[PDB]
């Protein structure tokens, strides 16, 4: 399934996108 | 709690 692959990609999107994004 | 720990294979 072509959605887990990009759900586990997404996780290393989305902790650069909820922590950088409020520090940096 | 273990939400939903889903994984690749």
């Amino acid at each position: 399934p072509v959605e887990d692959l990009i759900r586990f990609y997404n996780d290393l999107q989305q902790y650069l996108n909820v922590v950088t994004r409020h520090r940096y | 709690g273990p939400s939903q720990p889903t994984y690749p294979g």
